[PDB]
RNA sequence: UGCGAAAGCAGUUGAAGACAAGUGGCUUGUCGUUCGUUAAAAUGGCCUCGUCAAACGGUGGAGAGAGUCGCUAGGUGAUCGUCAGAUCUGCCUAGUCUCUAUACAGCGUGUUUAAUUGACAUGGGUUGAUGCGUA
């Protein structure tokens, strides 16, 4: 090609990032599904994570999460992050279960060192969710 | 290269600090002295100086040069045909100049040329000349509009002239002043046909024996260029599209060469059976500067010979009399058919009244192979001064830079700005940073994005890869005041530390385990103050920052990114408010640092911890540059000091459209001015090479720097077999 | 003058979890197999020199299948009780099967009808019989025995040698692939032994202590073993006696290990593990046994094996369940005349001096958005969006060019309701996604802003606009949900 | 160029130990060791000692004997090896060596005939050397090297017994000629104040340093450049910087001349003979952020006025780009002279204090600018209005609009004048937010607590609000959240600041919903008024009329 | 236009002269005219140099598509009916379940961290659109 031409622009295969991605630094409760979603978490089970979230009763939620182990509550959150960040129509009805997770265990991650560091996918989906805010705002106006 | 300021042959026709227009106005290739014997070129003045040069060889110390016998006229061209030459002059209502045509002679005493004044042209709008030379058409402005007169000017072979409005339409009339502006007009060797090229984007080739027009429309916008061929039957013609085409004049058939990094403001053909085509580009993306590339190109293959450039800087604010070109419409690169008169006398009034002439722009030094690196708009020149050419030009954004020649409305679009690049330390990558700006009169129009782009290139390949980019680092909407490369000892200097105006930092570093340049620490501060007067240094060791924010330096550690802390309390101080925000914390070595702010210029000292000197900088620059540009209008070494640099903006007996430089350099924390230098002209960068040495450029771009039998049977056979 | 730079696809900020090429590559394992098995696939070995065959071992016979047809072509039913290990010699040429009488019988592959020895070891089920990897005429099994004995395969009457000194039923044998007299042995009762055998070889050199009884060893590198058993796997340097890695990533007991060397792949090797609730996983034995990919089964998976090191062809993964069925998943793969007439165009400049080559490349096809863009139709690219058969990515590249490069509203102005409704009913698919939802948000403002009087006359396009009001009354509740999330999480910093 | 001040044989080992460390005694019969035990057996004692070593393995021990010889000890077993003796003049400072690494025949005249690590392996007579007075052994290639009151340097390795370098180093009476940290030089100190390290490659001086004060017993540390140094009459033990990998922080060297400064660690208390305390407990040099705690050796600040670019032909200066002015004409005489004119009898009055400021300081009594100022001259002027004489008109509103005030605003709550409170609110550019949020807690329910709330939002960082607000009572957030619900922008960050850092649970319900019910109107109403800022053809048959 | 932060905060928009048109003046409008102020449109758009096919290596994906009326959560309709509720085995959406050449998209394989080969005489002539129906 000739030596005045100028280079073009080209991406290519450079990865486009965000500025927000954090990655680096007798029984009395109810009949629960929480054996089913703490080895779902201890694996890397989609197909029966899938199948213990899909159970979206309120009171089943909460006292799932309340009997969850507190340590796997950050990968609970975690794959949920992922999936409302993939799946949008997913938010909805996956963060009444990433609200119930804070509330119950606001004591496990207060005491971790790094909050944005071990859960930033869930700071960029929301990040990425609520900046657009504005705009919208002036779209419906 | 015949340099100009090497020699007092004619650096004493100008070498001034304040008279620049003693311009280069001809040259031409024979040898006017004595005929028939050429290698040498006889160049011709703007003034009357007519200096004969050799450029085979070494350039002769005393030249041929005389001076012509000249009134108070000012040298439009000369003219060349068989034997004889003319000259052509402007004068002195309505503005308009007044053109004298002579003819020479030069043969009883060879001091003097003699000069014969065949006619004069008394209002003179427009002109051009053949391409043989040998007739000239203008216009005129005779009422109850202008005229248009061709004339031949090495005999009176011909000689017409009629008004114009017989060869504008009907329909031009009662349309707009577009549409009977004329910005360019050519003529054939033959004096038979002429192209008279309108504002509104049309051509006409009037026939000159009868006066009937063809009409060629196809610039969508303002003809800016017309040329003829040789046999006259090729149309050369170029406007603000970046597009040269060239009109079959027997069928109307354009062929088109469409993406020419500039506007044509003047093609013409060259060789004698016409195989090149000189080009004249604009590259208007740029405002602040009218840069213009040289490039001719084979008619062949229609590919760039020999394509010449100068360095294109971006200056901060536009320079000198600098007019953007004639269009349709008034744009932000160009302006329109009414407002190129009040435009140049509110940028004369601009730069005479007002207070914040700074045009200052940020040059870089890849510190690998010591070339040199002018962001333009959306672009970069990689250019090396050591042959002051140009290595090459790559668009760093995603515009329309290069895929299109915007025209009349889009036009007031504008492709993102480079505003910082940094080289790592060892040379491997390069930091770039850009404002990506939207297009008006829609719902995100008032929000900017900023992009963050890490490019790499091995040392052997000159274009860049974008290895990865960020949209938004800091946040949405928030920009990047200053981004700091890292030295060797964070990750093998592969580190970058971006500063907000919030005083939000982020350092974002390359590994190579996840195969991207990624964000490790973060310090962000959540004030609802802004200000972009940030500035950053580092520690050699790799140890400690100083997060010159406004009003207030901080001092950070590194390993776990807050304020610096010692329990101890040894006189731990960790800020150092100054009386004005606080615009360089260059720091020389790891004992010390230079603070500059807009009153004073302080030193701190560390293994001894306080101000150690003070300088007053308010008289000097005062409100006159904007807050940020500090830091690259002084600089530093590794070793052997620092550089301050200061401008006047010279007066009469009210200031001038002419400046002064007076740079001054430091050893060893502001002990000595060992270095006083004056330099003629503004100074708008300074910069150290990594070899002791301080480039700096010039307003206009001229890189200077601061530094430390047998015989005669070989000679006739050399001669008779080349 | 250059040429015209391609029109850039908008990708926007990754997202989470995104495609890595351990698991595109590991992803293209497809088209399964699901062959139904009189009883539990128990072990299945690969034939290693033309890599292309592979045996299984089910109840009371062992079947030879090809790597190109997936189907039986040969089979071996002639043994007593169930037939339990089954495993190729190292140049591939015969195929040793431990039974569970204690009879090992060793035919050639490819001919099931000549079985060529059968070794009596003990009275107890042999459980493992494998060759030497490095020798080519031992052969060791162990057994239900608590011993395991190398047998050469010339004097097949007494065992060569007897490597005893395990306390509870011995499943597993291995080889140190290059120190050829190292047998590392595998009980359930923890406890890796392993024997020189130049020695007496009745006491290991050392003992590897595996808390869980294993279920599997294997031999990485010359240096380091990996033992499955219990829900875990352990790596084990083999020059200082001691674990380094330790992936517990699993439900239930790993029943199987195997691994991969050299072959095409972004993964430099790979161990695959088989764990007894439906999962193989594979793991990168590069950065630290990081699992990259993983398959889910119909019920606990007993054993697997992929592929072998060469295989050149179609290539393998095979699990077999203890349900008693067995899944493949593979990847793939004028006139004499006239011509001396037309010789020369396959000479390519050889003994020639000068070489010229401007032979322009040939770049990929302009898409028809692309060439409107670039012939400056502008309504076409608009209309060339809104094709069905479009990308999401592509329609919005497409808006974001017109949007950054000229007008939005040239591209809109001789619309009516018939040349609308493509885009409104794009616009309300994209005002979910935050990718394009600012993009749907300004050119919705641009087309009622110039078209509120067609509102007013079509009926048709007024329950457009009502619909896109109660998506962005949905995606502005959403909007506003996720800022308080991030407030409440804001609050547990 | 100092570090963290404080604290007013096998040279590798250290606690956990028996006696890695026998050592001779001043004043004593030879030598001891001790424990935090190993036996202190005899290496043929009795003589003129004054350094003891051993060759790292405490049972093969010594006692260094002034007799040209050392034999073996028994320290630990009871079996003794053999000698040989080779001079017998002065062998007080024997260091027996490795396994063949640098050992030779050196006693105290003049005769270093190279040897190996033995009691009869022999090498070349390498006693070539002049009459050195300090002679040193080194790792360069392991090397003894000569300091010669001949004066000269030399350098021999005794790798090939082959003399490296030499050359003519003038060296005088020494106090400490040791070693480098890492080999390459020698830190040699004059003797009252001045360190000069030496190339000890070549035997020139590389950089002569002067010292911080006087200190007699000196030391390279394990560090990279840096060295501890004990005063001579006194216990303190300083550090200085001019290993690096995981470096030391105890038992670096034991050559000290204080108060039996043996065996010195960081925790340098159990000592070999001598049983004291300790002190220190810091590691070696780091890299670049500890030399901001230990600035010393420097002293000599002055007082630092702005000066000006030198006038040289100045005249020509070229349309200055003040507003009238063209240089403040500079009086620092007048400046501390003002002082004296000030510290008067205007006890109570502005006559001789505000006129005698804003005569010398000609401005508009509330900007800035016009400085020519000193910090330690305007925190001496505030001194002497904060003694005998707030009611002054024109100096102290003209300094608080000054940006080095200097930390005495603490009484800015403790004296209330409002105009002279607001100002010192709004520009007084140096606050400490424990008054501000004293302040902000203190309500007087008006507008200066927006005033007070912005200007603690416009300089503090976050985070650092937050755990310094994290010092509040219940009583004042209760108030705080009761007076934002009664009865703006900044003050409902403040009360996301509040709720962020009361802390998770320990809160009340009564409250808790009617801030509830209060902010989901506040966002109602702010979604409305978003809402409103974001929202700012012919018929077939007509019947008309015209004109008849 | 100035100060600014990317928000915003203060300032506006005169005079002369000439010319054009309309009805020597009067009105209106222009200016390749000057002084002062910090101050939309002339049907008129971008070149050839070789395409097609099949791979391979990184990079993104809202995945490209097809089912099961299988589960979870919903939004809603026709007719009758006092409602209760009936039939339409009511429809639509999202998630889940199942499958495919990751089907989708993009950059590259001339040297690169990596990764490419093959077809074709890259012409001329005659019909080819009024010859066509599976709708």
């Amino acid at each position: 090609k000739d030596l005045a031409s100028a280079t073009n622009y080209v991406e290519g295969n450079a990865r486009v990032t965000s500025g927000d991605n954090f990655k680096h630094v007798t029984a009395t409760t109810t009949g629960t599904v929480t054996v089913i979603l703490s080895q779902a978490l201890q694996s890397n089970d989609h197909s029966l994570l899938e199948t213990v979230l899909n159970n979206r009763d309120e009171r089943v939620i909460r006292d799932t999460i309340f009997r969850l182990k507190p340590a796997l509550a950050v990968i609970l959150l975690e794959r949920l992050a992922e999936r409302i960040a993939r799946q949008t129509h997913r938010q909805g009805p996956l963060n009444v279960w990433v609200k119930w997770c804070l509330i119950i265990h606001g004591g496990y991650l207060v005491s971790i060192p790094n909050l944005m560091s071990t859960l930033s996918s869930l700071h960029s989906t929301l990040k990425r969710r609520s900046d657009l805010l504005p705009r919208l705002l002036a779209l419906d106006a | 290269t015949l340099k100009f300021a090497n020699n007092s042959l004619l650096s004493g026709i100008f070498l001034q600090e304040e008279e620049n227009n003693e311009s280069i106005v001809k040259i031409l290739l024979g040898d006017i002295t004595v005929p028939q014997q050429a290698h040498l070129i006889t160049v011709f003045t703007n003034n009357g100086h007519v200096i004969v040069l050799n450029y085979k060889g070494k350039l002769v110390e005393s030249p041929k040069h005389f001076k012509i016998s000249l009134a108070d006229e000012k040298l439009a061209n000369v003219f060349h045909s068989e034997g004889n030459y003319r000259i052509l002059t402007t004068f002195k209502h309505n503005s308009l100049q007044s053109y004298r045509l002579y003819a020479l002679t030069f043969d009883d005493a060879k001091k003097q040329f003699e000069v014969a004044h065949q006619a004069e042209w008394h209002n003179v709008i427009l002109s051009n000349i053949s391409s043989n030379g040998k007739l000239l058409a203008h216009m005129c402005k005779d009422v109850e509009h202008k005229s248009i007169s061709v004339v031949s000017l090495f005999d009176d072979s011909v000689n017409l002239s009629f008004p114009l409005g017989s060869i504008l339409s009907s329909q031009t009339q009662s349309l707009s002043y577009n549409t009977r502006y004329v910005s360019s007009m050519a003529i054939d060797n033959m004096g038979q046909q002429l192209a008279v090229g309108f504002a509104s984007g049309v051509i006409s080739i009037v026939s000159l024996a009868d006066l009937q027009i063809r009409l060629l429309k196809w610039h969508i916008d303002s003809v800016l260029s017309l040329s003829f061929s040789h046999d006259g039957s090729y149309l050369l013609s170029g406007g603000w599209e970046k597009v040269m085409s060239l009109w079959q004049l027997e069928t109307n058939s354009q062929q088109f060469l469409p993406r020419l990094n500039g506007i044509i403001i003047d093609c013409q053909v060259l060789g004698p059976q016409g195989n090149y085509y000189s080009l004249i580009l604009q590259m208007t993306e740029n405002n602040s500067n009218s840069d213009y590339q040289f490039l001719l190109l084979n008619a062949s293959d229609l590919t760039s010979k020999l394509s010449i450039n100068g360095p294109l800087p971006v200056f901060n604010s536009t320079i000198k009399h600098i007019q953007q070109p004639i269009s349709a419409m008034n744009t932000k690169n160009s302006n329109s058919i009414t407002s190129l008169n009040h435009s140049k006398k509110k940028q004369s009034r601009k730069l005479i009244k007002s207070r914040r002439q700074d045009f200052t722009t940020n040059v870089e030094i890849n510190p690998i192979n010591k070339n040199l690196y002018f962001p333009h708009i959306s672009a970069v020149q990689i250019f090396d001064f050591y042959k002051n050419e140009q290595v090459n030009y790559q668009y760093l954004t995603s515009g329309v830079n290069n895929s299109m020649g915007k025209v009349r409305f889009e036009l007031n679009l504008q492709d993102p700005i480079i505003t910082d690049l940094k080289f790592t330390k060892d040379g491997q990558w390069m930091i770039t940073y850009e404002i990506e700006y939207p297009p008006n009169d829609l719902l995100s129009s008032k929000d900017l994005t900023h992009i963050l782009k890490f490019w790499t290139k091995n040392d052997n390949e000159t274009n860049w890869n974008l290895k990865t980019k960020v949209i938004n680092p800091h946040g949405i909407s928030v920009p990047i005041t200053k981004i700091l490369p890292s030295p060797r000892s964070v990750n093998n200097s592969q580190g970058c530390l971006t500063a907000d105006n919030n005083g939000g930092l982020k350092f974002w570093s390359f590994d190579s385990h996840e195969s991207n340049w990624c964000l490790k620490k973060i310090s962000l501060p959540n004030f609802n103050h802004f200000s972009n007067s940030v500035s950053l240094a580092w520690s050699q060791d790799g140890s400690l920052i100083f997060h010159g924010f406004d009003d207030k330096l901080q001092i950070l550690d590194f390993d776990t990114f807050k304020k610096f802390e010692s329990l101890e309390n040894t006189k731990t101080v960790s800020e150092f408010t100054l009386d004005s925000e606080i615009q360089t914390v260059k720091l020389i070595n790891d004992t010390n640092l230079i603070v500059a702010t807009r009153t004073t210029l302080n030193a701190i000292n560390l293994l001894r911890g306080q101000v150690i000197n003070s300088f007053d900088l308010y008289p000097f620059v005062n409100g006159v540059y904007k807050n940020g540009h500090m830091d690259r209008l002084i600089t530093c070494d590794e070793r052997t000091g620092n550089i301050a640099l200061v401008i006047n903006q010279q007066l009469t007996d009210v200031p001038t459209i002419n400046y002064k430089s007076r740079i001054i350099i430091f050893d060893s924390d502001l002990s000595t001015k060992l270095g006083n230098f004056t330099h003629h002209e503004y100074i708008s960068w300074i910069g150290w090479n990594y070899d002791t040495d301080f480039i700096f450029l010039d307003i206009e771009s001229t890189l200077g720097v601061v530094g430390t039998n047998s015989d005669i049977f070989a000679e006739q056979l050399h001669k008779l077999s080349s | 003058s250059t040429a015209r730079p391609r029109i850039i696809t908008s990708k926007a900020p990754l997202l989470p979890q995104q495609t890595t090429p351990e698991q595109r590559y590991w992803r293209q394992y497809t088209s399964a197999q699901l062959v139904k098995e009189h009883n539990s696939v128990t072990h299945i070995s690969f034939n290693p020199q033309h890599p292309h065959d592979f045996a299984v071992t089910s109840s009371t016979r062992v079947q030879i299948f090809s790597s190109r047809t997936r189907q039986v072509i040969k089979t071996f039913s002639r043994f007593k009780d169930v037939v339990y290990s089954a495993s190729f010699r190292s140049d591939g040429k015969l195929l040793c099967a431990g039974d569970a009488t204690g009879l090992v019988s060793v035919y050639d592959s490819y001919n099931p009808r000549t079985i060529l020895l059968s070794i009596n070891a003990s009275t107890h089920p042999t459980h493992v019989t494998k060759f030497h990897t490095q020798d080519n005429k031992i052969l060791a099994t162990a057994s239900d025995d608590r011993v395991t004995r190398l047998w050469d395969i010339s004097n097949a009457y007494e065992p060569q040698l007897e490597l005893t000194g395990a306390t509870d039923y011995v499943r597993t044998l291995s080889f140190i692939p290059a120190a050829p007299h190292l047998v590392a042995t595998g009980s359930y009762d923890g406890l890796i032994r392993l024997y020189d055998t130049r020695s007496s070889g009745s006491t290991p050199i050392y003992s590897l202590n595996h808390d869980q009884p294993v279920e599997n060893v294997i031999a990485v590198s010359p240096t380091q073993i990996v033992s499955c058993g219990g829900n875990n796997f352990k790596v084990w340097d083999l020059t200082s006696n001691k674990k380094l890695y330790e992936r517990g990533n699993f439900n239930k007991a790993v029943t199987c290990l195997d691994y991969v060397e050299n072959f095409d792949s972004p993964m430099q090797s790979a161990l695959i593990a088989s764990s007894l609730d439906g999962h193989v996983k594979v793991f990168d034995p590069l950065d630290n046994f990081q699992v990259k990919f993983g398959w889910k089964f119909s019920g606990p998976v007993l054993s697997c094996a992929v592929s072998p090191s060469t295989a050149q062809g179609n290539r393998h993964l095979v699990a077999g369940l203890s349900s008693g069925l067995l899944a493949i998943r593979t990847k793939k793969k004028k006139s004499n005349n006239f011509q001396r007439m037309m010789r020369g165009s396959e000479y390519q400049g050889d003994q020639e001096h000068i070489i010229h080559n401007d032979k322009v490349r040939s770049q990929r096809r302009m898409r028809a958005f692309e060439r409107n863009i670039n012939q400056f139709k502008w309504s076409e690219a608009l209309d060339n969006a809104f094709v069905p058969g479009m990308a999401k990515e592509l329609t919005l590249t497409v808006l974001q060019e017109l949007r950054k490069r000229g007008k939005v509203r040239v591209a809109l102005y001789g619309r009516d309701e018939s040349t609308l409704e493509p885009l409104l009913n794009w616009c309300l698919k994209g005002i979910e996604d935050v990718r394009s939802a600012s993009i749907v948000a300004d050119w919705v403002a641009v087309v009622l802003e110039l078209y509120g009087n067609t509102l007013e006359s079509s009926p048709v396009l007024q329950e457009l606009m009502i619909d896109l009001k109660t998506k962005v009354r949905h995606e502005i509740h959403k909007s506003k949900e996720a800022q308080r999330i991030e407030g409440m999480l804001q609050l547990l910093t | 160029d100092y570090v963290q001040v404080a604290d007013g044989l096998m040279v590798n080992k250290g606690n956990y130990t028996l006696n890695v460390i026998t050592k001779a005694l001043e004043d004593t019969t030879d030598t001891s060791n001790d424990h935090l035990d190993n036996k202190a057996y005899t290496g043929s004692d009795e003589f003129l000692s004054q350094y003891k070593i051993k060759a790292k393995a405490k049972v093969m021990s010594i006692k260094i004997d002034t007799k040209n010889s050392l034999v073996i000890a028994i320290l630990q077993n009871g079996l003794i090896e053999i000698f040989d003796f080779k001079l017998t003049l002065l062998h007080s400072f024997d260091i027996s060596y490795d396994n063949l690494k640098y050992a030779k025949w050196f006693t105290e005249n003049g005769t270093e005939y190279v040897f190996v690590l033995c009691p009869l392996q022999d090498d070349k007579v390498c006693y070539k050397l002049l009459e050195l007075t300090d002679c040193g052994s080194g790792e360069s290639s392991p090397i003894k090297e000569l300091s010669s009151t001949i004066i000269e340097g030399f350098s021999f390795e005794n790798s090939k017994l082959c003399y490296q370098f030499g050359k003519l180093y003038k060296l005088n009476q020494g106090k400490i000629y040791i070693y480098s940290l890492p080999h390459c030089q020698l830190q040699q100190v004059i003797e009252f104040p001045m360190v000069d390290k030496l190339s000890p490659g070549d035997d020139l001086i590389s950089f002569q340093p002067v010292s911080v004060n006087r200190v007699l017993l000196t030391v390279n540390n394990v560090i990279y450049l840096l060295d501890l140094l004990h005063c001579s009459t006194l216990s303190q033990r300083e550090l200085t910087h001019v290993v690096i990998n995981s470096e030391k922080s105890h038992n670096s060297k034991t050559i000290a001349i204080g108060i039996s400064t043996k065996n010195g660690p960081n925790p340098t208390s159990s000592l070999e003979i001598i049983n004291i305390d300790v002190g220190t407990n810091t590691l070696k040099d780091s890299l670049g952020k500890s030399f901001q705690v230990g600035n010393n050796d420097s002293s000599v600040i002055l007082k630092p006025l702005f000066d000006d670019k030198d006038i040289n032909d100045k005249r020509v200066k070229c349309n200055d780009v003040s507003g009238d002015s063209s240089v403040p004409v500079l009086h620092c005489n007048e400046v501390i002279e003002k002082l004296s004119a000030l510290q008067d009898n205007d006890i109570t009055s502005f006559d001789d204090i505000f006129f005698k400021e804003l005569k010398i300081k000609e401005e508009h009594y509330t900007e800035k600018d016009r400085y020519i100022s000193d910090p330690g001259f305007l925190n001496k002027v505030l001194d002497l209005i904060f003694g005998k004489f707030p009611k002054t008109l024109t100096f102290l509103l003209t300094h608080p609009l000054f940006p080095l005030s200097r930390t005495r605003n603490l009484l800015s709550l403790l004296r209330d004048q409002p105009r002279l409170f607001k100002q010192a609110i709004v520009t007084c550019p140096n606050l400490p937010l424990n008054e501000l949020l004293e302040e902000l807690f203190s309500i007087r329910n008006r507008e200066l607590l927006l005033d007070i709330s912005f200007r603690i939002l416009q300089d503090f960082t976050r985070d650092s609000i937050k755990q310094e607000m994290k010092k509040l009572s219940k009583l004042d957030v209760q108030n705080f959240i009761e007076f934002i619900t009664s009865g703006s922008t900044q003050l409902f960050q403040l009360l996301s600041l509040v709720l962020d850092s009361i802390g998770l649970f320990s809160l009340e319900g009564a409250l808790l919903e009617n801030l509830t019910l209060y902010i989901d109107k506040q966002v109602e109403i702010a979604e409305r008024n978003t809402e409103l800022w974001n929202l700012i053809a012919l018929p077939t048959y007509t019947m008309e009329y015209l004109d008849i």
